[PDB]
């Protein structure tokens, strides 16, 4: 084939995130800013919440949904 | 955002195949002692930047339970199968907190994953390994570096 194999996905991305939801009626909104390899399958985020602040619960339950 | 996995070159990378134009998740977590999630994520690209619209809804858990106690100490790395369920592509894992005092708390995962254009080539059925982790955090957790390495295989 004659295209570009990385047209879209390049080696080096960046990566800008919003989260809102509540956990038992907590609610919250969590901004996140990171950059990853898509080809070696790594990826890399600063998250910072920005309402709801401190969380009390587990910040662990929401990491895998960023 | 599994668009950052390691896919060898005899599987169907469906998520890099999926851009420019992206696609979405929607998953549900369900917890040993009930506690249950729903999320989901909407993830488009514009130039070299993935960008993330993500939804969060917990509800059910115990208030003497180790999620609402801050009693977690991390994901145990595990493994997602890949497989096309009603033609929609799916992924299934049964995954582990670590807990203080030597115990584990454990999640069932269903994740369903939508290319946004028609016609992106279902792949056929695979693994995806993973390990997910926090590298550094606030005593507070208002701010979290977090990290994720991720491969296909079979």
């Amino acid at each position: 084939d004659d295209k570009d194999p990385m047209s879209a996905i390049k080696p080096d991305m960046r990566i800008k995130l919003r989260m809102e939801g509540n956990v038992n009626g907590h609610h919250f909104v969590i901004d996140g800013d990171g950059t990853g390899k898509p080809y070696e399958g790594k990826q890399t985020m600063d998250l910072e919440v920005k309402e709801g602040g401190p969380l009390p619960f587990a910040f662990d339950i929401l990491t895998t949904a960023f | 955002n599994r668009v950052f996995v390691k896919y060898p070159d005899n599987i169907q990378d469906y998520f890099k195949q999926s851009f420019p134009k992206g696609y979405s998740w929607e998953r549900s977590l369900t917890f040993e002692d009930g506690g249950i999630c729903n999320a989901r994520n909407d993830i488009t690209m514009e130039g070299d930047t993935f960008y993330n619209k993500v939804r969060f809804y917990g509800t059910n858990f115990p208030a003497n339970g180790p999620v609402m106690q801050k009693k977690t100490l991390k994901w145990e790395p595990s493994t997602e199968k890949m497989y096309v369920r009603d033609g929609v592509l799916t992924g299934d894992i049964e995954m582990a907190l670590l807990l203080e005092g030597n115990a584990h708390y454990r999640c069932d995962f269903r994740t369903t994953y939508k290319a946004k254009e028609k016609g992106v080539k279902l792949p056929g059925a695979h693994f995806v390994d993973h390990a997910i982790e926090i590298l550094s955090h606030d005593k507070d957790y208002n701010k979290v570096k977090l990290y994720e390495h991720a491969v296909a295989h079979s």
